[PDB]
């Protein structure tokens, strides 16, 4: 004839979280930049026999 | 003197990689866990000083 209750009573939990980043960056640019590719000489030449 | 009749073009290249693991069987008062609190705590006083 017992009956059940309508729940249980459940232990509680607490959560405590931490999250922590830290980011550093360095840049340098520094010189001079010369030109890598140039014309050449040219040479020509052209006749008419007849 | 060739070079004054010649082009060359040269590529040189290396790549380098290592990946490993290491498992251990810890607890939350082993040294491994102890290390990471500790560099949190050092991040936050960084942080705060800053």
């Amino acid at each position: 004839l017992a009956t059940p209750s309508p729940f249980d009573m459940e232990k509680m939990v607490w959560l405590d979280v931490n999250i922590l980043e830290i980011r550093k960056s360095v840049l340098e640019n520094f010189g001079v930049d010369w030109s890598k590719q140039i014309p050449g000489p040219f040479a020509a030449f052209g006749k008419d026999f007849v | 003197l060739g070079n004054l009749f010649k082009s060359t073009n040269f590529q040189s290249g290396n790549t380098d990689l290592v990946i490993l693991v290491t498992p251990r069987v810890v607890s939350a008062a082993s040294l491994e866990n102890i290390r990471q609190v500790s560099q949190a705590v050092e991040m936050k006083d960084e942080y705060r000083n800053t």
